[PDB]
């Protein structure tokens, strides 16, 4: 899932 | 709301990529295709307008004509009252081709003379056969 | 955030607000008036803290009642009621604490676990510290299922989790200060490092990286604007939906250019119609010029109607000079407004060969984080958990990962090489019939009044199963075990005599040739106190690299590393390890993924627990008997270590309040 994501943080389509 | 900027995403657009298995390919090269087909449109153009260009070679400079510098009087010579019944023939109410023929007389002398000599000169007569032409 | 509000939120509660779990609970509170429900929620909060200041010991009714004050420690039912949930729920004493209060010398109710997986091991020390008989049954020769060390001398490198995802509100926080784990910050730089050897300058970089999260976006407001979710009947994937998105940005490139070349032609040819007129102008003219010579040959004197004549030609030949004039006036705006918009195209092409290429790798980091090709994540749902994040640095456990699981196992009855082979569970109770995995013939049976499976995901997809259920399962409940994603994903280790990289540097990118190689080795780690660099494969790469040797494959590495730092700054690795998770038979994957036309649902059904049918016919409907635990049973927290700790927690809970009761309901 996206939160396993430790290198460039995917940002896009996200609640932000 | 909306896409993100400059995106684009349009459901019409959506549906035509989706509808088949290659209507994703098949939109590109129409669009390949209108592209080379314009492109090719524009060298065409390209290529007559640099034909008409060199056509065009030397401007009008043989055929321009200095400067008549002349000032404009009051008195009506026999002569300029002349030019001026035929200038008439010609030109109908362009009171100012007939006042740069004439050479020294304002649009307005022009216009006066129309009224001062309408018998004389039968102005009416005049004008009536500028206009069977 | 502070205080009593801070417990709230790192114990992952709205701090001022009750949960649907606590409604449960407290349904006297929270359908009562505001003001004792600030009360309750004040205890709560206070109590976490308290537990939150000091884990490495039990948090008893006492010990929390001495320390809270007037109007607070005024009501002591109220309190304990709040206390108990806290412990039941594993909110509060959880993990590895002293206990005060020695164990229940006699045990109540018995429980069978199967696998010793962190969920495993945190749902079984819950159950141990509410008295109960539990044992649990490993498979495998180890503890920690999917949480892996690789330990060799000095070497240590995990080649299962690796990560703590922040500590902002994460279970694991709490753990680390409970365990000598060794947490080093992960440094977010990353340079990538093209096919050829030599890095991706900052300017692309931003560039594609900026595209990329821009096509995201794309994706998702397809999904919930546009509402394209169906496709020919088949649910939309991610990858598909990518696709999609980046046709049409490759087809408004086109339609850019198109229009501005359909600009030049309307304009081109303006210029055409006044290039005609002035030609036919320089005609009129040339044979005017003429005509006026002929009347000036006329040489003096002359009657006034041939005088007439060269003036008349005069004016006439000065008026066809003004219009050219005019005309050439005009030829001269147009003819600049060309080498205008011909020096400003639209951009030529969407994406090179080269950007297209970087776009993947970050693709393959979405393959990596979902442990599978795009093709086939949920474009609704793959992201359903994002609103969960911790905040903060992630982390590595320096000391390698297993130093936990290994550290949850002591104190607990943990039978080592036996795999279950059938799950009976009836009215009456259930039976566990497992092997031993050194010889296989030699039976073991268990009677138990209920069972927690912590079975991996990929296990019990198994066709043909591993494990038999009996009965079986009910639909629903396999249904949810097709539906759901249950991806892979490898690591390769690799270790050396001296550090060749750059030391203060902790990943880096490896951009692949193709598409279809995007996620191969795309993705290196310096990550621990030893000269070990560990590289992910992943995407559809992943599930053919199992089908490689480990030579061919720490090659490519070598190969590709050499390609970075230079033929001979890249020695011959001491050691090297491959893993190969789709094989073992004790996960069959690496963890899951929200499958195309499955939802965050689904891991709410894995959750729900099995009731067997009655024994005798007319007899009233009996306890659940089957509850399971895992990664893939935890909707909020998937494919993740604190996600799996946090369902063991879960299913405890849930299990000590059907068979030991629940005092604090009351
Ligand atoms: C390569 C990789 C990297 C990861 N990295 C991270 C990370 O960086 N951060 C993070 O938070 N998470 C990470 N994870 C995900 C995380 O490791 C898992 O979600 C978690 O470890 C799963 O624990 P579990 O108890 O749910 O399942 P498991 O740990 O798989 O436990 C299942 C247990 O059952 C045993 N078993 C299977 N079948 C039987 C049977 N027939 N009878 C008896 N026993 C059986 C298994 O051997 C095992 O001990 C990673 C996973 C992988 C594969």
């Amino acid at each position: 899932a996206r939160t396993m994501q430790t290198a460039r943080k995917s940002t896009g389509g996200k609640a932000p | 709301r909306k896409p993100p900027k400059g995106m684009f995403l349009s459901q019409e657009d959506v549906e035509a990529v989706s509808a088949n298995a290659t209507a994703a390919t098949t939109v590109l090269r129409q669009l390949d295709m209108e592209l080379v087909s314009v492109k090719r449109q524009i060298q065409n153009i390209k290529q007559t307008n640099s034909a008409l260009k060199e056509k065009l070679d030397g401007g009008i400079e043989p055929y321009r004509l200095p400067e008549v510098i002349q000032k404009c009087n009051a008195r009506w010579t026999t002569e300029e009252q002349l030019l001026a019944v035929q200038a008439i023939r010609k030109y109908g109410r362009d009171f100012q081709a007939i006042s740069d023929v004439i050479g020294n007389k304002s649009v307005v002398q022009v216009k006066n003379f129309f009224v001062n000599y309408r018998r004389r000169f039968n102005i009416d007569e005049v004008l009536q056969e500028w206009e069977a032409e | 955030p502070s205080g009593v509000e801070g417990a709230a939120f790192q114990s992952r509660l709205p701090h001022d607000r009750m949960t649907s779990q606590e409604a449960a609970c407290f349904p006297d509170i929270i359908s009562g008036p505001q003001q004792t429900q600030k009360v309750f929620l004040f205890i709560r909060n206070r109590t976490l803290q308290l537990w939150l200041d000091n884990p490495k010991i039990q948090l008893t009714f006492e010990a929390t009642l001495q320390q809270l004050e007037a109007p607070y420690n005024s009501d002591t039912v109220l309190v304990h009621r709040v206390h108990s949930y806290l412990e039941r729920h594993g909110l509060i004493n959880f993990g590895i604490y002293k206990r005060i209060k020695p164990l229940p010398t006699k045990k109540t109710g018995k429980v069978i676990i199967i696998g010793s997986g962190v969920s495993g091991l945190a749902a079984a020390r819950q159950l141990q510290s509410f008295g109960m008989d539990v044992t649990l049954l490993e498979a495998r020769d180890r503890v920690g299922g999917r949480v892996a060390t690789f330990r060799k001398g000095n070497y240590v490198a995990d080649l299962g989790a690796m990560v703590v995802t922040g500590l902002g509100g994460n279970p694991m926080a709490v753990v680390s200060k409970q365990v000598n784990m060794e947490l080093a910050k992960i440094k977010q730089k990353c340079p990538l490092y093209e096919a050829n050897g030599q890095a991706v300058p900052k300017e692309k970089d931003e560039m594609v990286e900026q595209e990329f999260n821009r096509l995201l976006e794309a994706t998702s407001y397809l999904s919930h604007q546009l509402d394209f979710n169906v496709l020919n009947n088949k649910p939309v994937s991610l990858g598909q939906a990518l696709e999609v998105v980046i046709q049409l940005q490759e087809k408004h490139v086109k339609d850019e250019q198109i229009e501005h070349w359909k600009k030049i032609v309307k304009t081109q040819e303006e210029l055409k119609e006044l290039l005609n007129k002035m030609v036919n102008l320089k005609e009129k003219i040339k044979e005017l010029h003429q005509q006026y010579k002929e009347a000036s040959e006329v040489k003096p004197p002359r009657d006034i109607t041939a005088e007439f004549l060269v003036k008349s030609k005069h004016r006439d030949l000065t008026a066809l000079c003004k219009e050219y004039d005019e005309l050439a006036e005009t030829q001269g705006k147009l003819e600049e407004k060309l080498q205008e918009l011909e020096a400003n195209p639209p951009s030529d092409v969407y994406l090179s060969s080269r950007d297209r290429q970087i776009l993947d790798w970050h693709f393959a980091n979405l393959e990596f984080a979902n442990a599978t090709p795009l093709s086939t994540l949920s474009l609704k749902h793959w992201d359903q958990d994002d609103d969960f994040e911790f905040t903060g640095s992630h982390l590595t456990v320096r000391n390698g990962y297993s130093c936990v699981p290994v550290a949850l196992a002591e104190g607990l009855d943990i039978k080592l090489n036996t795999a279950v082979r059938q799950v009976r569970y009836t009215a009456s109770g259930c039976e566990v019939i497992a092997v031993n995995t050194r010889s296989t013939s030699q039976t073991f049976i268990y009677k138990c009044d209920a069972v927690l499976c912590t079975l991996p995901l990929g296990v019990l997809k198994q066709q043909p199963p591993a494990v038999q259920f009996v009965p079986p399962l009910p639909e629903w409940k396999t249904s949810a075990v097709q539906r759901m994603g249950f991806g892979n994903l490898n690591k390769v280790v690799l270790c050396f005599d001296r550090v060749f990289w750059d030391p203060s540097v902790n990943l880096f990118g490896h951009v692949g040739s193709t598409t279809a190689s995007r996620g191969e080795l795309f993705l290196f780690w310096n990550l621990y106190k030893a000269p070990i660099l560990l590289a992910l494969v992943a995407g559809e790469a992943a599930g053919i690299m199992e089908n490689i040797s480990d030579d061919v494959i720490v090659g490519r590495c070598l190969a590709i590393l050499k390609g970075i730092f230079g033929s001979s700054a890249v020695p011959q690795p001491k050691e090297t390890v491959v893993s190969r998770w789709r094989a073992d038979p004790w996960a069959r994957g690496s963890y899951s993924y929200v499958a195309a036309g499955s939802s965050g649902n689904d891991y709410d059904l894995m959750a729900q627990p099995i009731t067997p049918g009655p024994s005798i016919p007319g007899a009233p409907q009996p306890i659940p008997r089957l509850f399971f635990a895992g990664e893939h049973t935890i909707r909020n927290y998937p494919a993740t270590v604190h996600g799996a700790l946090l369902s063991g927690l879960r299913e405890a809970g849930r299990i000590a309040d059907q068979f030991l009761g629940a005092m604090y309901t009351l």
